């Protein structure tokens, strides 16, 4: 995939929503099958014993 | 008596944006006005309804 990322014929892109899916997500005036995109978070521990 | 009016956000913005109209007291100025001028209609409409 790199080589043909560095021949041009694929190129990183970065668009944005319309605004018109930007109001109807997930509900609003009927629309249905459009969930937002969520983030979320995880601790996990670590632990340590003594030696001597 | 009961009304209901729903705005999206962006609309809120966008008319707020380019006319200076917040689109929040407007919703709340025609609701609570209708409901207003059904009830005066009504009553005037009882009083020709019982007329004799």
């Amino acid at each position: 995939i790199k080589k043909q990322m560095e021949a041009g014929a694929l190129v990183e892109i970065a668009e944005g929503m319309a605004t018109s899916i930007a109001e109807l997500q997930e509900g609003f005036n009927g629309s249905t099958d459009n969930p937002w995109n969520e983030m979320g978070f995880r601790i996990d521990k670590q632990v340590i014993e003594a030696k001597s | 008596r009961q009304l209901k009016a729903a705005y999206s956000i962006e609309l809120a913005q966008d008319l707020r944006a380019v006319h200076g109209m917040d689109a929040d007291a407007e919703l709340s100025g025609i609701l609570a006005t209708e409901i207003m001028l059904e009830i005066n209609r009504e009553v005037v409409d009882w009083i020709n309804y019982s007329a004799q």
